[PDB]
RNA sequence: CGCUACUACCGAUUGGAUGGUUUAGUGAGGCCCUCGGAUCGGCCCCGCCGGGGUGCCCUGGCGGAGCGCUGA
RNA sequence: UAAAGUUGCUGCAGUUAAAAAGCUCGUAGUUGGAUCUCUCUCGGCCGAAGCGUUUACUUUGAAAAAAUUAGAGUGUUCAAAGCAGGCCGCCUGGAUACCGCAGCUAGGAAUAAUGGAAUAGGACCGCGGUUCUAUUUUGUUG
RNA sequence: UACCUGGUUGAUCCUGCCAGUAGCAUAUGCUUGUCUCAAAGAUUAAGCCAUGCAUGUCUAAGUACGCACGGCCGGUACAGUGAAACUGCGAAUGGCUCAUUAAAUCAGUUAUGGUUCCUUUGGUCGCUCGUACUUGGAUAACUGUGGUAAUUCUAGAGCUAAUACAUGCCGACGGGCGCUGACCCCCUUCGCGGGGGGGAUGCGUGCAUUUAUCAGUGGUGACUCUAGAUAACCUCGGGCCGAUCGCACGCCGGCGGCGACGACCCAUUCGAACGUCUGCCCUAUCAACUUUCGAUGGUAGUCGCCGUGCCUACCAUGGUGACCACGGGUGACGGGGAAUCAGGGUUCGAUUCCGGAGAGGGAGCCUGAGAAACGGCUACCACAUCCAAGGAAGGCAGCAGGCGCGCAAAUU
């Protein structure tokens, strides 16, 4: 679509995509290679990460982002940022003195890369610990699971 | 900083009741007889004794 | 802090050192050196607490300034140089030489070897790295390079050194089946059979080890250090094998041992 | 002498935060290095570890690369003409990483002049100044002939790039940060890259 | 209610002494930048005694009275 | 601090001693009935053999300063200590346990939560089907 | 040792508190023979400080014409010891204290594939095709002349060194490689459609830096990694490629052994820095907070050692909160730990170990690998020392010691 949003130009820095081709050997567009990689710990590369036209250098696939660290999961609590939803990361903090638990949760900040299109608010989302993204964000979306009432 | 050890410890244990005649009649006998300068001696062998069962008992409540 | 430290206290020293508390307020802090800090033996502790050569620091000095101590071939006279596994102390003018080799309880113990041992030392290579156009190189624990190893050689494996020269003459993979002692955690100073390598990709790979007579533990693969080939070490090994008796059986030899005297 | 913590800030609920320490020298900051256009002026800074950061104050002169010819020459820059970050950027023509530059096309036309044997930007009125019309022509044999013009199969140019050739001025991006290593090095803007950038240079003028 | 003692509270006694917080203005000092250029030094000119190089004044010792360059 | 079961998780009280809201609804919170006993490398004993929805729990195994605490040895003259020492050069110590919570790891599968198909968008599978891998089994796009 | 006792009534049984009881920690009172350990100006005042000391440093191996000592009277430069001074290194450790500080510090757990790293250790160091049998100018110390009341103030003049500061070359070195391309040979069709070569002048070459592009030696779970190739750049505030010192002595102009010191670079060590997950006291008589005085995210940059609203410009309108946000208080540094304790808990932790912070209060820096350093500097604020009134010099929460404060803490 209109990748060019932005008021500098968008591309993925290891892809050159002005080399000289001669008119007549053209199939298909002239020359666009689309850079990905594969993250490692098991983790697929969505279909849309290697087939899409989106550039965001945090994504973990098709950006500059490398995963290592703590890998966490949690529930979409809000998707009102750009590239960017809140989670929420619910636990059961152990008191001692009267031998039980209490409810405690975590909202974090994760990037979430346009590869994963239609994520909802309450499904499941498997980050990946990265470096320091912006001021809150330090991890990124990279596996969605559908919540269970979900058609 | 010092190359000094503060690892100190007390040998004994005042009884909770201080006027207490069958013990003070107990510790007197013991003294009398033993030849103890003081009622400390008595409660020295005493907490020595009491350790060595809070040991065995703690030991006797695993497994054989 | 501001920039770096420059002394040790004496109850932050490493446990194995088995130094006192009440000689001093300070230990010998490490030199920079091979070895890391927690992982090795000064030379001061090595000539005066375990060798009793010395009765202060003033005459580990003494000793250690008349050119008499080497270590891994080589002449050395800061008294806190650490030396660390594997390492060869020669002392020519005793004509003695040990190599520093864990003992099961953890510590580093004096384990004499023979004048032809003391030529060669076991490193585990840390890394292996192809730089300055196209030339292979390899780090190992000793934190020696060398360049143009064998192409075999990988990470985790074991190398000889000729300490004269200081190029690999042989080495043993990481395999299952390989002897390998423990240089690191709970296990340290054991020696065993490698039984199998579980790998976690993004974390810390656990070996499992099984002793000479039976006993199996399991360690991070980071405290794994080859010894030999199948079960025969390339190494002499201290009086215990690596062998960890349990509290019980140690018990029972001393009271053994004492009891056959007199 | 500005500073860089992240304790300043407030926390992400947005509470105040305390500083429970002063400022520490490893969290600071130095002033811009608002690099101009002109006669070369770098000015040398000693950073942590005794390292040296070259703090370009002025540049004429940069190297930038025609990447589909692979062609990277020495070339004088001429003017700052688009700044996504900041247009007052372009006012003041402050040299940053990632603004667009006219560089002069000459040592790319010299370049393509000897190795294509064609013409490129040269108005067909002109007849060639003198003592170029050799390197153009030359007396070569049938072996470098055929090799020119079997080079001469792939010598077409862009239009654009052709335009900005007649012009004698050629469109780049600084790849480089002049005020952190004392260089403008960049790469000839070529097609959709150069189309975006015309289109938003004549959408600021 | 009358006394006696003590304790908080209300409050313009338009009460006296320090502690901080902050609009407006001013702002030391350092650092950066743009200049500045007191001085100092090199190569040719009233330094021109002297060299393995003889009527080769050209030095490796003295304002060489120089809108002549040049570096600090 | 214990005594204080006078802060009560264990483990207190609320008719009259101090105390249950005037009464209902109601969100969050807390708590919730039964029920469900192959290995798309196969080679003539060895390995690419799978958190196999998941979690909590439980049992492991790693990893986790020392000192302190517990605790092993050791006649400081005894002891608090100390980490020493013992035998006619030699011999032996400088153990070990514990180290909540969270993180990592691996067995169990009761208990507890959760999931699987009802608009069939269902499991196994024979038969088809419209872009396209940059290795073709030995004179190289002859 | 899983413990109770006295007190309401005329008497009783209760609820219930008061008092008792034992430890612990400060103070204090009375008393005190031996001996071994051993805390000790935390609490109030992170209040103020007289004086003294607490950080300096030389090997055979940087620089010795100080007769200051000291010889073997000489083509014998330097015997040797050696003050001083230049150079190098350290002074960023240690010690003190707990004021600040409430997801801050800190602890465990991870990460740096997002960084810097003096020193140590190992490697690399004729890999660059372009006066050397050693280059230049200074300046100390020293001599001599001085100024000021006053300082660890320094100013002229006369010398003279380097491992200080600068400059800079034979050599390896024979050339190879890449891109050029005046010219020549052989074969096929005299449609050279094609090939194969030799090639003279020219440009550029190694490592490091910056940019662009290409191809897929080793490695990772994962690189936009490592290594390679190409086109070039290559900072006057210009980077590596040794103009250094000692010892032992040699070998038919040459070849050398053992070291010291120094310089890139890459590892290593010691770290530092910045992130991850979880965990912190009381308070609702604190319920909404933040929002370009960047608040949350995006894009581009700046700055920074690097990731990052760290900052800036545009853009979006976000982000946190009864699972207690935000605000407030703390006679709050955090932890390891301490006291007490049947089981469970309660209280404490200024205090010798680890981490943080500070040096009267703020702020800003220089040098350096490392400091926003205070036994470094600069300024302001408070206090304060000497003065000849012009100026100069300060920082005991270091060790003693003094004043003050106090219930409360030792030797100049």
């Amino acid at each position: 679509a209109d990748i060019q949003t932005e008021r500098a130009y968008q591309k993925q820095p290891t892809i050159f995509q002005n080399k000289k081709r001669v008119l007549l050997g053209e199939t298909g567009k002239e020359k666009l290679p689309r850079y990905y990689k594969n993250i490692g710990l098991g983790f697929k590369t969505p279909k849309e990460a290697i087939e899409g036209t989106y550039i965001d250098k945090k994504c973990p696939f098709t950006g500059n982002v490398s995963i290592r660290g703590r890998i966490l999961s949690g529930v979409v609590t809000k998707m009102k940022m750009q590239r960017t939803i809140v989670i929420r990361r619910d636990y059961l903090h152990y008191i001692r003195k009267y031998n039980r638990f209490e409810k405690r949760h975590k909202n974090m900040s994760v990037h979430l890369s346009p590869c994963f299109r239609d994520v909802q608010i309450g499904d499941i989302v498997t980050v990946g610990e990265c470096r320091p993204l912006s001021k809150t964000v330090r991890f990124n979306v990279l596996k969605v699971t559908k919540a269970a009432g979900t058609k | 900083p010092v190359a000094r050890s503060w690892v100190c410890r007390k040998t004994y244990v005042t009884p909770r009741r201080p006027f207490e005649k069958s013990r003070l009649d107990q510790e007197l006998k013991l003294i009398g007889e033993y030849g103890l300068r003081n009622k400390r001696e008595v409660w020295r062998v005493k907490f020595t004794l009491a350790k060595i069962r809070k040991a065995a008992r703690e030991l006797l409540t695993l497994d054989e | 802090a501001r920039g770096p430290k420059k002394h040790l206290k004496r109850v932050a020293a490493p446990k194995h050192w088995m130094l006192d508390k009440l000689t001093g307020v300070f230990a010998p802090r490490p030199s920079t050196g091979p070895h890391k800090l927690r992982e090795c033996l000064p030379l001061i502790i090595f000539l005066r607490n375990r060798l009793k050569y010395a009765l202060t620091g003033d005459e580990v000095k003494k000793i250690c300034m008349q050119r008499f101590i080497k270590i891994d071939g080589k002449v050395r006279t800061d008294i806190t140089y650490p030396a660390g596994f594997m390492d060869v102390i020669s002392i020519d003018k005793t004509g003695e030489n040990f190599r520093l080799i864990y003992d099961t309880k953890g510590r580093f113990a004096v384990h004499r070897i023979t004048p032809e041992e003391a030529k060669y030392k076991l490193c585990k290579v840390r890394k292996i790295f192809v730089g300055t156009k196209g030339i292979p190189h390899l780090v190992t624990h000793d934190a020696r390079t060398i360049r143009y190893p064998d192409p075999l050689i990988k990470v985790n494996d074991t190398i000889q050194i000729d300490l004269e020269t200081g190029k690999i003459t042989d080495f043993i993979k990481f395999d299952t089946g390989n002897l390998c002692m423990v240089t690191g955690g709970a296990n340290l100073g054991r020696i065993g059979v490698i039984t199998n390598r579980e790998r976690h990709p993004g974390s810390f790979d656990v070996v499992h080890v099984k002793d000479a007579n039976g006993n199996s533990f399991a360690t991070r693969l980071s405290n794994i250090f080859v010894i030999g080939k199948g079960n025969k070490p390339w190494i002499s090994l201290p009086r215990g094998k690596g062998i960890r008796l349990t509290i019980a059986e140690e018990r029972d030899k001393r009271l053994a041992a004492k009891q056959s005297s007199g | 002498g500005i500073s860089r913590d992240n304790w300043h800030k407030r926390r992400k609920t947005g509470g105040k935060r305390k500083p429970y320490h002063k400022k520490r020298k490893y969290e600071l900051g130095r002033p811009a290095a608002n690099t101009k256009i002109g006669p070369r002026r770098i000015h040398t800074v000693r950073v942590r570890g005794g390292n040296k950061k070259y703090r370009a104050l002025r540049l004429d002169v940069g190297n930038f690369s025609w990447g589909s010819e692979c062609c990277t020459r020495k070339t004088r820059i001429i003017d700052v003409v688009y700044n996504a970050s900041n247009n007052e950027l372009v006012r003041t023509k402050t040299l940053v990483k990632n603004c667009i530059v006219l560089i002069d096309s000459t040592p790319y036309r010299q370049w393509y002049e000897s190795h294509y044997a064609l013409p490129l930007g040269r108005k067909k009125g002109a007849k060639l100044t003198p003592e170029e019309e050799e390197i153009l022509n030359k007396k070569r044999s049938k072996k470098i002939q055929k090799k020119y013009d079997e080079r001469k199969k792939n010598a077409k140019i862009s239009s654009l790039l052709e335009e900005q050739f007649q012009q004698g001025k050629l469109l780049a991006c600084i790849a480089s940060r002049p005020g952190q290593c004392g260089r403008a090095d960049g790469y000839v803007l070529e097609g959709k890259e150069l189309e975006f950038y015309l289109r938003k240079i004549k959408a600021r003028k």
